[PDB]
C-alpha cells in the first residue's frame, strides 16, 4: 500500500 | 487545525488529504483527480454512502479526522 499526504489551502 | 481524510480507491491506494475543515470538497476530489490524471466527471467520490457534493465541506458532513472516502469508476455506457 502506498500513502501520500496533501495539503490544501484556501483563501476565505 | 488541518484534519486528516483517508481517500481510497479501488486497489491499496491510501493517500492522507490533509486539508481544513473549511476546505470544499470539491477541490479535494480535483486534487486527487488531477494526480491520477482523469477528468472529475470519469469518477464519482462517497462519504460512507451518501456522494459528495460540489459544495460539500469536512464540516458540512460532519466528517472526523482520520475518515475515509471511496472513489469509483463511472460507467462506460
Amino acid at each position: 500500500n502506498n500513502r501520500d499526504p496533501i495539503v490544501i489551502s484556501d483563501s476565505p | 487545525d488541518h484534519i486528516n481524510l483517508k481517500v481510497a480507491g479501488q486497489d491499496g491506494s491510501v493517500v492522507q488529504f490533509k486539508i481544513k475543515r473549511h476546505t470544499p470538497l470539491s477541490k479535494l476530489m480535483k486534487a486527487y483527480c488531477e494526480r491520477q490524471g482523469l477528468s472529475m466527471r470519469q469518477i464519482r467520490f462517497r462519504f460512507d454512502g451518501q456522494p459528495i457534493n460540489e459544495t460539500d465541506t469536512p464540516a458540512q458532513l460532519e466528517m472526523e479526522d482520520e475518515d475515509t472516502i471511496d472513489v469509483f469508476q463511472q460507467q462506460t455506457g
